């Protein structure tokens, strides 16, 4: 799955 | 919350390979991507690669092809990246991030053949106003740090201690204290400075000339 | 392989004031920009996402704004917790890269340096190097020029300089010079000065001392 920047703390 | 934890410094001699550690808590390890990112000291950011832990994909910046290798402990949700022949060009802070937004403190790692060398101290009293500054000059030790204080920390105020800068493959580093001229040298005043790598303590009583 | 542009390298500002800075892309890079906060010994923190979009957390006097080519991120009403480097990044093509960065320092009054010049440690001398010191405390702006002369030339090597970061408290700087020579080369020489050219003054600082 692509990286979204910040998707771990914020979500996709 | 989730955690990224990374020994604050490594020493690595030229040509001897490093492999920096980043150890991950608090969330499942095989869920989000692993990025490492080199800073220079005054420089700026350079993405080196990231690599998923669930299945061990990875993307590489190609300018560090033969320089890092990124790898996985899953069982202890550990990621490692390797530096091999390190050179004076990888000294540099490495920050292990995930998704950007949840950092690790970032390893300082220095490149460098020095041998542990205990520091010269040498006490700067006035030539020979309001108030009077004394110094205290740190040359010629390695690694980093050494803790310098004043009057073992009594005397805090009015100090300057400046960054350690390489005087060689050494390092020196200074500390201006500032007191009202009728503090000194009715009362005593001393330089002390700790190199716990080379186990040693010094002080130096500041003089008048 | 992608270049991001921050200029200029460094923003002066009073607390209270408002920013923008500014970041312009080698190539179209539709949303993908992100900015980030890094203070002294910190590592980064992401503050906006997607060229607009807020980061839970971050004081909603930070926006960010953009298209495909400039960018910029506004603080309205910076605070002195604001203080520090600035960078961009673009996640539009790997490998992802950053800008260089825009350091954003806290402007206050002009203040000249207290400058104070130190002969080498006698004992120092017995190892048959001499360092002579000069430290110039508590100026603003951050930009300074110092000057060694020796019998009133000017000496260029050996010299050794180090800056302390912006004060926390009263938002100067401090500097410290080293000037290393020989004792044979110290001791055959009995002027020393210490010059500092600042934007204070027309006319430098100057301390110096006579050998004895």
């Amino acid at each position: 799955k692509p990286i979204i920047i910040g998707s771990h703390a914020y979500g996709d | 919350q989730v955690q990224l934890q990374q020994p604050g410094a490594e020493l690595v001699r030229p040509g001897a390979s490093v492999k920096l550690s980043c150890k991950a808590s608090g969330y499942t390890f095989t869920s989000y991507w692993m990025n490492w990112v080199k800073q220079r000291p005054g420089q700026g950011l350079e993405c080196i690669g990231m690599i998923h832990p669930s299945d061990g994909e990875t993307r590489l910046n190609q300018k560090f092809k033969d320089k890092a290798t990124l790898t996985l402990d899953k069982s202890s949700s550990t990621a490692y990246m390797q530096l091999s022949s390190p050179t004076s060009e990888d000294s540099a802070v490495y920050y292990c991030t995930t998704h950007f937004d949840y950092w690790g403190q970032g390893t300082t790692l220095t490149v460098s053949s020095a041998k542990t060398t205990a520091p010269s101290v040498y006490p700067l009293a006035p030539v020979c106003g309001s108030s009077v500054t004394l110094g205290c000059l740190v040359k010629g030790y390695f690694p980093e740090p050494v803790t310098l204080t004043w009057n073992s920390g009594s005397l805090s105020s009015g100090v300057h201690t400046f960054p350690a800068v390489l005087q060689s493959d050494l390092y020196t580093l200074s500390s201006s204290v500032t007191v009202t001229s009728s503090t000194w040298p009715s009362q005593s005043i001393t330089c002390n400075v700790a190199h716990p790598a080379s186990s040693t303590k010094v002080d130096k009583k500041i003089e008048p000339r | 392989d992608i270049v991001l542009i921050q200029s200029p390298a460094t923003l002066s500002v009073t607390p209270g004031d408002s920013v923008s800075l500014s970041c312009r892309a080698s190539q179209r890079i539709s949303n993908n920009l992100h900015w980030y906060q890094q203070k002294s010994h910190e590592s980064p923190r992401l503050l906006i996402r997607y060229t607009s979009q807020s980061i839970s957390g971050i004081p909603s006097r930070f926006s960010g704004s953009g298209s495909g080519t400039d960018f910029t991120l506004s603080i309205n009403s910076v605070e002195t917790e604001d203080f520090g480097m600035y960078f961009c990044q673009q996640s539009n093509s790997w490998p992802f890269t950053f800008g260089s960065g825009t350091k954003l320092e806290m402007k206050r009054a002009d203040a000249a340096p207290t400058v104070s010049i130190f002969p080498p440690s006698s004992e120092q001398l017995t190892s048959g190097g001499a360092s002579v010191v000069c430290f110039l405390n508590n100026f603003y702006p951050k930009d300074i020029n110092v000057k060694w002369k020796i019998d009133g030339s000017e000496r260029q090597n050996g010299v050794l300089n180090s800056w302390t970061d912006q004060d926390s408290k009263d938002s100067t700087y401090s500097m410290s010079s080293t000037l290393t020579l020989t004792k044979d080369e110290y001791e055959r020489h009995n002027s020393y000065t210490c010059e500092a050219t600042h934007k204070t003054s027309t006319s430098p600082i100057v301390k110096s001392f006579n050998r004895n």
